[PDB]
């Protein structure tokens, strides 16, 4: 296990899907806020019904 | 362009991810997108230009 | 390159 900064790991996972690394850093806060909000929606979905 | 940025004591290098291979941060080892003010965690540096060592003749 | 051709 080799330590890597999480924002650099995201930049490679973007690079892996054919989105160039710059597009992450140009949008980092927006990406994080979508991701954080989405995990909230996951929790709400699992809260709503069995 | 591929791989990652790396720092020594005060030199900086670019390498592929899976085997350490420190190379000079040249323009032909890199590419540009926008001004710095957006980027989290960026650093001031010199990017080396290979063209001027040629055109100086 | 051609724009740099002032040398
Ligand atoms: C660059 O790396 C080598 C090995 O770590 C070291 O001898 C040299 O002093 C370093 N130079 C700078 C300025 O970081
Ligand atoms: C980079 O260097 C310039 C030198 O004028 C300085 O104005 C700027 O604040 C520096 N930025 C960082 C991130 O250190």
């Amino acid at each position: 296990a080799l330590q890597i900064p999480f924002a650099m790991q995201m930049a490679y996972r973007f690079n892996g899907i054919g989105v160039t690394q710059n597009v992450l850093y140009e949008n980092q806060k927006l990406i994080a806020n979508q991701f954080n909000s989405a995990i909230g929606k996951i929790q709400d979905s699992l809260s709503s019904t069995a | 362009r591929e791989g990652v940025f790396v720092s020594n004591g005060t030199h900086w290098f670019v390498t592929q991810r899976n085997f350490y291979e420190p190379q000079i941060i040249t323009t032909d080892n890199t590419f540009v997108s926008g001004n710095c003010d957006v980027v989290i965690g960026i650093v001031n540096n010199t990017v080396y230009d290979p063209l001027q060592p040629e055109l100086d003749s």
